[PDB]
RNA sequence: ACCCAUAGUAGGCCUAAAAGCAGCCACCAAUUAAGAAAGCGUUCAAGCUCAACACCCACUACCUAAAAAAUCCCAAACAUAU
């Protein structure tokens, strides 16, 4: 990867880039006929929102995803690792991804609610005041419908309505 | 910024349109007067000059000036005293080769194509284009008697359109 | 409430010849 | 750049751009010197000299911005996008503006 | 804001955004054309 | 009392002079030097129509650019009503 | 260095002496005296009529059934009009004018008393149908736009299409049926009485194998 | 998406004037390339985009878009073990 670095000396400011250690994909994937990462390795269909040790891979050091063209993924499981990574987020299961702090502000306190599976931003949901009929029944959505396709060892399908 | 305008030489007017543009910006009228008319002496009146007033700070303007417009050296090679006014089902005039040869050595001059120092060819082409926008068909060889013939059979059509005219304005007085 | 109208077809009532 | 012909080369005195064109790494400083050669930007202060100290020395590229303040900015472009540096340079424009006032 | 079911750029600084759950277009130049999703 | 300028309408002179190309009052309108003072290629210039593309070489300048141009013009026309 | 392509040419195409199109009256010429049962029938299933291209090249197809009244076609015409090139486009009507007495009765009125009175007149169209026709100097992208605003502004669901755009219609619902992983199909079961079935089916049922629902037109059954 | 824009010429005709952009016809030429012009514009002007050139890939999925009544929401809940 690769750095900048502003060093101010003498009322004069000099802009560098230093290249560190890159990493690299680990030798003999399962399948190299695979296009993206994720087949090349037989994920696809096979992590969820907490797999962190996978979705870690594809994120900023604040939390933000990487571009397509840069990490290799298919634009479906682009889709499919930005909504797990959102969701990991909001678990709280990405403790160091956080985002940037400006003038090392000191945010105030929010109230602790624990949460998993979170489609929605939590903001941006209002209260279901009328839960109507039940053959109109306004549900409450859990996971992603971008992981319907994940392979069930239950009999029964993910519920993603509840 | 600069002003485009063709304008005739000599003729410089207080009026519209060149008034209200030269006021708006703040640019004197009668100073502009002054040194048009100066500059434009050794040029026959009523001649169409593309001109490009370089209008600076602070209002002051280089007149500039080119070549007349393509338009009017081949209508006044022609013949004619105005265009074709459909053309391509009316040809109101006929030129040579070498008439368009010889206004490409002069409109060749001009500082629009000089910059771009193309062949003389490449300008040629230009001409022959801009004729048949005109109605004017240019022609390899042309005799005397051969312009004559046309010039009686184009009298008798010219005429027709004016009485044509007049039955316009009949429907145009109701309206 | 509204005077209504009458219908203009008469006859029409013979039953199947069989 | 929009948002650097909005902002303008106001404070800015005298820009030089130094590159070894026959190098591999100088197509972020060649990209550099070809946006803030635009009629555009350069009209925003004519007095603002750019320069190209094309060399072939092999020394990396570098951007030097002489502020009327006298203050200094040195881009070195080896490992640096165009997009970097644009990013950088307005920023010292925006910056040293206000310190002056 | 006007409440509209079909959002429409109607000039090109009118951008399309989403926000608190709903798709909105904001316009810097012409204020007129923001909307709201219905 | 405003109108266009004069416009010289002899036959023979017309046919004699390059009339308008003395811009100069003192000037003289410039007779027309014979055949052999003009190069071939003036005499093959294309004074009809314009070539198609069945007619235009596929490898060509003016090949290419004619094409350019009915592109640009086909933009437009789908455009006009968008 | 941008690829160019060759631009299709039209020179294989007149256009007609009167491009727009032609006034639609209210009521037919000749008033009708009889009156006419509901006869629902003739906005229900497919269209057996005026189910392909004839002159022109794009058109509005009926994807539903449904009566156009005057007003429709006022709105058809008027839209066209405006919109079209006349130099360059012509359109037909492939439609006939009302001639559907509809009767109504006075406002207010008790059931009985015999029918009421004619009222207006309408023209049935059943889905799949050409409701408007052009054609011309143009490219399906120049009318699709106010072929479309005219189409979602009909009585039943219709869009505009192109020669093209209809036969892959056509391809793709047959090429669904063919690759239809599902074993039981609608027609399958209809037409062998299955599980006792036509006791909850139409006789047209039968034909019209689960695609239609009284006026309405399902593409995505197979 | 990003950029980028010179030139015969304000093509004639029409019109008090029309200059890409009233309406009329025609739509050829310059340079690697830029429509006698698609959208806006004005004083008919000028201006602002788009279509070209150059650099060179923006990522573009697939079709899509809604809601309000009157005593008090209305089982509780739940995405994971064949
Ligand atoms: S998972 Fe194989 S193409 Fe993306």
């Amino acid at each position: 990867f690769r750095e900048v670095v502003e060093t101010q000396e003498g009322k004069t400011t000099i802009i560098e880039g230093r290249i560190t250690a890159t990493p690299k994909e680990s030798p003999n994937p399962p399948n190299p006929s695979g296009q993206c990462p994720i087949c090349r390795w037989n994920l696809k269909h096979k992590y969820n929102y907490d797999d962190v040790l996978l979705l870690s891979q594809f994120i900023r050091p604040h939390g933000g995803m990487l571009p397509r063209k840069i990490t290799g993924l298919c634009q479906e499981e682009h889709r499919k690792i930005e909504e797990c990574v959102k969701m990991a987020h909001r678990a709280g299961l990405l403790p160091n991804h956080r985002p940037r702090l400006p003038e090392g502000v000191v945010p105030k306190s929010k109230p602790q609610l624990n949460r998993y599976l979170t489609r929605w931003a939590p903001g941006s949901v209002k209260p279901i005041y009328k839960k109507g009929p039940r053959w109109n029944r306004v549900r409450m959505p859990v996971g992603s419908p971008l992981l319907r396709d994940n392979v069930c060892y239950s009999r029964t399908p993910w519920k993603l309505y509840h | 910024g600069v002003i485009r305008a063709i304008v005739r030489a000599g003729l410089a007017m207080p009026g519209p349109p060149l008034g209200p543009v030269l006021g708006q910006r703040g640019v004197s009228i009668n100073q502009f007067c002054k040194e048009f008319n100066e500059r434009t002496k050794d040029i026959k009146e009523g001649i169409p000059l593309p001109t490009k007033i370089l209008v600076k700070p602070d209002r002051t303007f280089e007149i500039k000036i080119g070549q007349p417009t393509v338009s009017y050296f081949l209508k006044a090679a022609a013949g004619i005293e105005k265009g074709a006014r459909q053309t391509g089902k009316e040809v109101a005039g006929l030129v040579t080769l070498k008439h368009v040869y010889e206004i490409a050595r002069i409109k060749a001059q001009d500082e629009a194509f000089a910059l771009q120092d193309v062949p003389l060819s490449s300008v040629v082409r230009s001409i022959i284009g801009s004729a048949r926008s005109l109605g004017i068909r240019v022609v390899k060889d042309l005799s005397s008697e051969e312009l004559a013939a046309f010039q009686k059979e184009r009298a008798i059509f010219l005429a027709a359109q004016k009485e044509a005219d007049l039955a316009a304005q009949e429907e145009a007085a109701k309206k | 409430k509204k005077s209504g109208g009458s219908s203009k077809n008469l006859g029409g009532k013979s039953s199947g010849r069989r | 750049a929009a948002a650097l012909a909005r902002l303008g080369l106001r404070p800015v005195k005298q820009v030089r751009v130094q590159f070894c064109p026959f190098e591999k790494n100088v197509e972020s400083t060649r990209t550099f010197l070809q946006t803030v050669s635009s009629e555009k930007v350069r009209s925003t202060n004519l007095n603002c000299s750019v320069i190209a100290d094309v060399r072939h020395d092999g020394s990396e590229p570098c951007v030097d911005v002489l502020f009327g303040d006298g203050h200094r900015l040195i881009m070195r472009g080896a490992h640096l996008t165009a997009l970097e540096m644009l990013t950088a340079f307005a920023s010292h424009i925006r910056a040293r503006d206000a310190a002056g006032s | 804001f006007k409440n509209k079911t079909v959002l429409k750029k109607r000039c090109k600084d009118c951008y399309l955004v989403k926000r608190r759950g709903r798709w909105y277009v904001y316009c810097k130049t012409h204020p007129r054309h923001k909307q709201r999703q219905m | 009392a405003l109108k266009d300028p004069d416009v010289c309408t002899d036959p023979v002179q017309l046919t004699t002079y390059a009339m308008g190309v003395n811009i100069y009052k003192e000037g003289q309108d410039v007779p027309l030097k014979p055949d052999a003072e003009y190069p071939e290629w003036l005499f093959e210039m294309n004074l009809g129509p314009p070539k198609t593309l069945e007619e235009l070489d596929p490898e060509s300048r003016e090949y290419w650019r004619r094409l350019r141009k009915q592109n640009i013009w086909r933009h437009n026309r789908l455009s006009k009503n968008k | 260095v941008k690829t160019l392509l060759p631009v299709p040419s039209f020179e294989d195409v007149s256009i007609p002496e009167k491009p727009k199109l032609r006034f639609i009256e209210r009521a037919p010429l000749v008033p009708k005296v009889r009156r006419e049962p509901k006869n629902l029938s003739d906005i229900r299933g497919p269209s057996t009529e005026a189910t392909e291209f004839t002159e022109g090249n794009f058109a509005i197809l009926a994807l539903g059934g449904g009566y156009l009244h005057w007003g429709h076609f006022e709105m058809m015409r008027l839209t066209i009009n405006r919109s079209m090139d006349p130099k360059n486009m012509f359109a037909i009507w492939r439609v006939p004018a009302p001639f559907k007495p509809i009767t109504r009765k006075s406002v207010g009125h008790r059931m009985g008393g015999g029918k009421g009175a004619i009222d207006h007149y309408v023209t049935p169209v059943k889905a799949g149908r050409l409701v408007v026709e052009m054609g011309g100097r143009c490219e399906f992208e120049e009318v699709q736009g106010f072929l479309d605003q005219v189409a979602h502004k009909l009585p039943f669901a219709a869009k505009a299409v192109s020669r093209g755009t209809l036969e892959k219609m056509r391809k793709d619902q047959e090429e669904r049926e063919r690759n239809n992983q599902n074993p039981w199909t609608f027609e399958r079961i209809a037409t062998a009485n299955m599980l006792g079935i036509r006791k909850v089916l139409s006789p047209y049922d039968l034909t019209h194998k689960g695609k239609y629902w009284g006026k309405f037109y399902m593409p995505k059954r197979v």
